């Protein structure tokens, strides 16, 4: 959890540095893949932990942190979805997002 | 065992003759090393450790294909090179007899050859897959010698595709697994050695490739000094293993010296890398650096000259450079106490490392950059240990390390003349969070400034036993007086350099302008000016023609105005009438003064006369120069203004000037006189 | 004066020894100025030159004769080289 | 250092002339009778130039005095010797030395 | 001193194996050689035979 | 050389006797042309032309398909020369310290 | 070696995709039937949370011999980490983590300006801008 | 100017031509060939 | 450009009018161009000071019996009379 919140944390960063900026450079789309990459793992790890139910791992994500991160993933696809959608040649970037 | 160590030691050695290996080789095998007791040493059910010996041998054997593989590679690069480039003249050749006809065509043949030698190869040498005439050059009869020999070679080291195993690869690989099944074996490293074998006979391109990088191939002419240096590499490998003393670091030192005298140090920087000779240097400099770190750097010598030869490697090359980028944290690491020797240390080794490249610059890590921030601090915060015991008074903090710690961050953020900004940004936040980097005068709580510091230091200077220990084996050690000066002029300097450019601050980056502002909050405008103006000390003709030169060493330089100058300049800037000729009349104009009446024959190659010199051709006059339209309109300083341009025109005419400083006092005289 | 082809060659002359008074008495010259003495009367002619061979074969000539000795032969040969480098563009020379 | 004894004789009329090879078998012996030294067991002779200080003073005055096909016992004095400093790991300080020497011919 | 005190344990108790493997030791440790020991150790103990 | 060629000696006697032989006169030597060996320099000497993978044969068209004997022929590496001196205990010490 | 064992290779038959499960099953249980498991769990544990080749090679034999959440080998790790009782291995795992990076906007920028200057030497004499 | 410039292949010493033949020939050729020697050497050393 | 490059083009001048003679355009074959040395040089060679640099001309004249010389050589013999004739009358430091 304390590793995805790292992530998040990143990532918004990155999105406010490419948020005045008309159209994402090849730099930037390939940045944004990787860490969207290492996100999912991330989040299919989680998944992974809780799925069966187990009871513990649910408790102890609901009292972590993981609810800031998700609302930070939630701004961003939010914010990424907008920016995204009005270009198309960033498609293959939404369908990761 | 014995006799088996014996035969080994002697073929590593290489003594053995051609019948001897073959005799050998029928020994460990008959049948498999037949030319054209039955029971080998292989097949003799023998114990543990002679079956390591016997493994030691193999490798031996293995090693020898691995060099006649390489061998064999570069005699065929040597005869496909020379086709090549026979077949680039005729093209060459046939496409200037070519009368620009189509330039669309032209012009595309034409790029091939203006592309880099290298990528000429690569684009040469691209038809593994298959490619026509138009993409790759080479013709079919060029390729088919490319394709039989890769095909030779593939099939050399088996991937292209018995009872008896018929080569050395299958009786190697045969006899290892036998054993590993026959026994279980209970000795480390006859297991690491049997599956060392097991893995290089399986991996026979694996081991080519990983070979390859240390392969490399010179000219007939080179043998002999390639030879040479190869004896030295040999020398300073060996002195890996002992312990240093006096005739190791002798011979250290005169190994170090061939090398550097040496041309194919020059000629072939390459080799240089894949020998791996700066590593080997390194490593000898740290183990001493660290042997007796409390007590202190045993054999400073060794440490110098190890330190140069570092530096000197850097310059050669920028791929060295790169490579010495690579271990820069490793000689940050090890630069934390110096100044002891006072010659070249680690620490300049990691600056050279560095210098006057911006992809290096760019690439250096927040990290390193911290680490010596912190060592500053730890100066700022306590004295120097050797200088207490050798009897100087204690001031409370070290200004001699922290020169040189300012010294490498200014070679850090300032490249080709110009400032780079995230390492001048890193640095500005660093430095602000550990204020006692900047020193006692600029501490904030109960700071005197940078005005009263450099007078309190001429002071010292001026009394004895306080400058020094007054109870000189290089012009009497160090004197605390000009040490504390060397520190404020390279703490400001730092701060000049890490100043944010014209062109940033003129678009508004407000990041550029809050560093400017932040530059400025740190050091006030008086207080440089005042700085500017102190007065410096002339040589004088007295006591029966006697010259009464200052002590460069023990006393205020131009050098501290100059940094001074290089802040004012970047950091504030001139851009008021007014407050330019106020500077030029308190402090740059008595200066040009002094040194146009240094012209004369008794002091005009004095030090400090020379001194004055480089200050002015350096710092000031480009700066009149840059702030010469100013001068317009300035009719009520109208003697200060004649009186400035007699000293300029004087300055002019004078001796004992380079070129450059000449050109640069005609330029600011020309340019004075544009505007005026 | 006189004729023209012997006129070009005190030209030659007067030129080469403009640097050897400066650096040598009158007919010494050394590579430090032949450098500068090529690059800058022959700016013309690298400007129009095309045969980039032959202009990389003279930066190599500069770096080689870093040694500085050089007399009338051998910078009217360099010249020479110069020259047809510029030209051999404008006329065929095989 | 130099004493000479004969241990036995020589044609008597060939002595080592300055400038000249001589080719000699010696045996070194500390003056307690511990051998440290023996070209013998290295089976070649060893050979020296005289007035060229390749060896000791010792030698160069012993084998000097000597005949060509001669032995002989040559009893060194420690100054004559490696001397004070003496030859570290080999041979003590201040020792006297005993060689037996026998000059094969001369080249 | 040190190494000649050694040396003296050789001479005053005896011939024993554990002295040289002492001595041994301070010749070498890790793969690294200290000169200074060996020659001193070489110096004090071989020519006396 | 004695004791080498010994054998009735104490198996720790012979093998310390082999080991003393190896490193009074072998080691160094050995230790610098393995410290050597890691490299190949080759001079493009008419020898190094005359290297080939294959022995000359007709065995196989992928050159024979025997290969060499391995650590016979021609080798044009460089590797330094070995450096020995005779030892000498009548020759004079050098003067200098 | 080890981990390019386990190969793990239009939707193909339901006969075909068990077949395949049956070959990556077996190419595990060459690996794990030997100690492989055990092997994996102790290099983690040895390398002591500082990130390199040796931990990276040991996290992809570790993957190999997982993929497709082998019960059997999930069963031998867990029986020798409760049998050992070490610490190590969850240390050094936390280590790692806490070792893993994210995004950096100023290394982002320092290679966007690296990338912008361009090298006036010929490509092949000279880097030209090609760096990790 | 330097792509103005022309660097042809043929004008450079035929040491410097092989280091670089070799280093090209390893990056393009040595190393795109593949070779599954794996499942063989797993093979027989499990039997 | 400069004086100097004038020099220069006066030279290729000379040498491209005299080659229209045999050869193509930058080739001139030595049956005529010693005819242009001897009439263009008639005043240097006429003036000449160094008998030894005047004899090596009149052997080159023979040795270079080929047909062929190229502009390099052609500005090295014709520079070998006047650089002889310059170091007479000028002091040679």
């Amino acid at each position: 959890v304390d590793y995805l919140l790292r992530l998040q944390e990143s990532i918004s960063d990155f999105y406010w540095y490419y948020s005045g900026k008309d159209v994402i450079e090849e730099q930037g789309k390939r940045n944004f893949s990787k860490a969207m990459s290492v996100a999912k793992q991330v989040f299919n790890s989680l998944t992974e932990y809780i799925q069966g139910p187990c009871t513990g791992n649910q408790q102890s994500l609901a009292h972590s942190r993981l609810w800031d991160a998700v609302v930070g993933f939630l701004h961003v696809f939010a914010h990424m979805m907008m920016k995204l959608a009005q270009d198309s040649s960033q498609i293959e970037l939404l369908k990761e997002l | 065992v014995p006799v088996l160590k014996l035969v080994s030691t002697l073929l590593v050695m290489g003594v053995f003759s051609d019948e001897d290996v073959k005799q050998i080789l029928k020994m460990i095998e008959p049948e498999v090393f037949r030319e054209e007791l039955e029971e080998g040493l292989l097949q003799m059910k023998l114990p543990e450790s002679v079956k390591l010996q016997m493994c030691h041998l193999l490798e031996y054997f293995c090693d020898q294909e691995l060099q006649h593989r390489v061998e064999s590679l570069a005699a065929f690069a040597e005869c496909y090179v020379d086709k090549m480039q026979g077949n680039q003249r005729g093209r060459y050749g046939l496409l200037m007899k070519a009368f620009t006809m189509s330039a669309a065509e032209t012009a595309r043949r034409t790029r091939e050859f203006r592309s880099p030698p290298q990528e000429q190869i690569n684009m040469l040498l691209h038809f593994k897959n298959g490619a026509d005439e138009e993409e790759c050059p080479l013709p079919e009869e060029i390729r088919q010698e490319l394709v039989n020999f890769h095909q030779d070679l593939l099939a050399h080291c088996g991937i292209q595709l018995e009872h008896k195993p018929q080569s050395l690869q299958e009786l190697v690989s045969h006899t290892v697994v036998r054993w590993a099944q026959e026994d279980f074996v209970q000795s480390p490293e006859l297991v690491r050695a049997m599956f060392s074998l097991l893995h290089r006979q399986y991996d026979g391109l694996g081991e080519l490739l990983r070979a390859l990088p240390r392969a490399y191939t010179i000219s007939v002419s080179s043998v002999e000094d390639t030879m040479s240096l190869l004896e030295c590499l040999g020398q300073i490998r060996s002195l890996l293993i002992v312990q240093m003393g006096p005739q190791e670091e002798n011979l250290m030192i005169q190994s170090i010296g061939n090398i550097m005298n040496n041309k194919v140090f020059y000629q072939h920087p390459n080799l240089m890398r894949a020998l791996g000779m700066h590593e080997t240097v390194m490593e000898v400099m740290v183990n001493v650096l660290g042997g007796g770190e409390s007590k202190e750097i045993r054999f400073p010598k060794m440490v110098t000259s190890c330190c140069r030869f570092l530096c000197y490697f850097c310059r050669i090359s920028r791929q060295n450079q790169r490579s010495m980028f690579d271990h820069l944290s490793y000689l940050l690491e090890n630069s934390g106490i110096g100044l002891g020797m006072q010659g070249s240390t680690p620490l300049d080794v990691a600056a050279a490392s560095v210098i006057d490249n911006n992809e290096l610059a760019l690439a250096l890590q927040e990290q390193d950059l911290e680490k010596v921030v912190s060592y500053l601090a730890g100066c700022g915060l306590q004295s120097c240990p050797m200088l207490l015991a050798k009897g100087y008074p204690d001031i409370g903090w070290n200004p001699c390390g922290g020169e040189r710690y300012l010294d490498f961050l200014r070679f850090a953020v300032f490249v080709n003349g110009e400032s780079v900004e995230e390492n001048a940004n890193v640095v500005v936040r660093l430095l602000i969070r550990k204020p006692e980097c900047f020193g006692p005068a600029l501490r904030g709580e109960g700071g005197s400034g940078l005005l009263a510091a450099i007078e309190e230091a001429i002071r010292i200077s001026e009394d004895p036993a306080r400058d020094g220990p007054g109870v000189p084996p290089e012009e009497n050690r160090v004197h605390l007086g000009h040490a504390i000066m060397s520190f404020y002029a390279a703490l400001i300097d730092l701060l000049g350099r890490c100043a944010p450019e014209t062109h940033l601050i003129q678009a508004g980056k407000g990041e550029a302008l809050r560093i400017r502002a932040i530059l400025r909050s740190l050091v006030p405008l008086d207080d440089l000016v005042g700085i500017i103006s102190l007065p410096l000390q002339i040589p004088t003709l007295g006591k029966d023609g006697a010259l009464v030169q200052p002590k460069m060493s023990a006393s205020f330089v131009p050098d501290h105005k100059a940094s001074m100058v290089l802040f004012l300049d970047r950091v504030y800037g001139i851009e008021n009438q007014d407050f330019l000729l106020h500077v030029l009349d308190v402090g740059f104009l008595p200066d040009m003064r002094a040194a146009a009446s240094l012209d004369t024959a008794t002091f005009s190659t004095t030090e400090m006369a020379l001194a004055l010199n480089r200050y002015l051709c350096l710092a000031v006059l480009p700066l009149i120069t840059k702030c010469a339209p100013l001068f317009a309109g300035t009719e009520h300083r109208a003697i200060m203004v004649d009186s400035m341009l007699h000293t300029v025109y004087r300055l002019s005419r004078g001796r004992s000037l380079t070129k450059a400083q000449r050109d640069v006092i005609e330029d600011c005289l020309m340019a004075l006189c544009r505007y005026i | 004066m006189g004729s023209e082809l012997e006129s070009a060659m005190e030209t030659l002359i007067n030129v080469f020894h403009a640097h050897s008074g400066k650096e040598g008495d009158k007919y010494k010259l050394s590579k430090k100025e032949l450098k500068d003495l090529l690059q800058t009367e022959l700016s013309g002619f690298l400007d129009v030159q095309k045969d980039a061979d032959a202009v990389d074969k003279v930066m190599k000539e500069l770096d080689e004769n870093g040694d500085g000795e050089v007399d009338f032969k051998e910078y009217v040969v360099l010249v020479a080289a110069l020259t047809v480098a510029c030209n051999n563009f404008f006329w065929e020379t095989s | 250092g130099v004493q000479v004894e004969t241990i036995s004789p020589g044609d008597g009329r060939t002595f080592p002339k300055r400038g000249q090879t001589c080719v000699v078998h010696y045996t070194g012996m500390l003056e307690d009778g511990k051998k440290f030294d023996s070209s013998r067991d290295r089976n070649k002779p060893f050979k020296f130039t005289l007035g060229k200080q390749e060896v000791i003073r010792g030698w160069e005055e012993g084998v000097a005095q000597m005949s060509v096909g001669q032995r002989a016992k040559l009893i060194i004095s420690s100054d004559y010797a490696y001397g004070a400093t003496g030859h570290p790991g080999i041979i003590p300080p201040h020792a006297t030395l005993v060689f037996d020497v026998e000059l094969l011919k001369l080249e | 001193n040190h190494i000649k005190s050694i040396i003296s344990l050789l001479d005053k108790h005896g011939r024993n194996h554990k002295v040289l493997d002492v001595l041994c030791s301070l010749c070498v440790c890790n793969g690294v050689a200290v000169r200074s020991n060996q020659d001193l150790i070489t110096e004090n103990l071989l020519p006396g035979r | 050389l004695h004791a080498l060629e010994d054998a009735r000696l104490p198996g720790p006697l012979r093998a310390g006797y082999y080991d003393l032989l190896i490193s009074i006169h072998l080691e160094s030597a050995c230790r610098s042309r393995r410290s050597m060996l890691s490299e190949y320099i080759v001079p493009l000497t008419p020898e190094t032309r005359a290297i080939t993978l294959f022995p000359p044969g007709r065995s196989a068209e992928d050159g024979p398909r025997r290969h060499g004997l391995p650590g016979v022929g021609v080798t044009t590496s460089l590797r330094p020369p070995h450096h020995f001196s005779p030892p000498c205990f009548v020759v004079a010490l050098p003067a200098a310290g | 070696i080890m981990a390019k064992s386990c190969h793990l290779e239009v939707e193909v038959s339901f006969e075909e995709k068990e077949m395949e499960k049956q070959r990556l099953l077996y190419q595990q249980s060459r690996l794990h039937n030997r100690g492989a498991a055990e092997m994996v769990l102790q290099m983690i544990s040895a390398c002591k949370g500082e990130t390199g080749a040796m931990v990276s090679s040991t996290l992809k034999l570790g993957i190999s011999i997982l993929n497709g959440g082998n019960a059997e080998v999930q069963q031998k790790m867990l029986d020798y980490l409760k049998d050992k009782k070490e610490v190590g291995f969850f240390q050094s795992i936390q280590a790692l983590m806490q070792t893993c990076s994210v995004l950096d906007l100023n290394a982002f920028e320092r290679q966007n300006k690296a990338e912008g200057l361009g090298m006036v030497n010929e490509d092949g004499t000279v880097i030209n801008r090609q760096n990790g | 100017v330097a792509c103005f410039r022309m660097t042809p292949l043929y004008n450079l010493p035929t040491h410097r031509a092989c280091n670089m033949f070799l280093e090209s020939y390893k990056a393009s050729w040595i190393l795109t060939e593949d070779h599954s020697f794996e499942d063989r050497m797993i093979d027989d050393l499990s039997k």
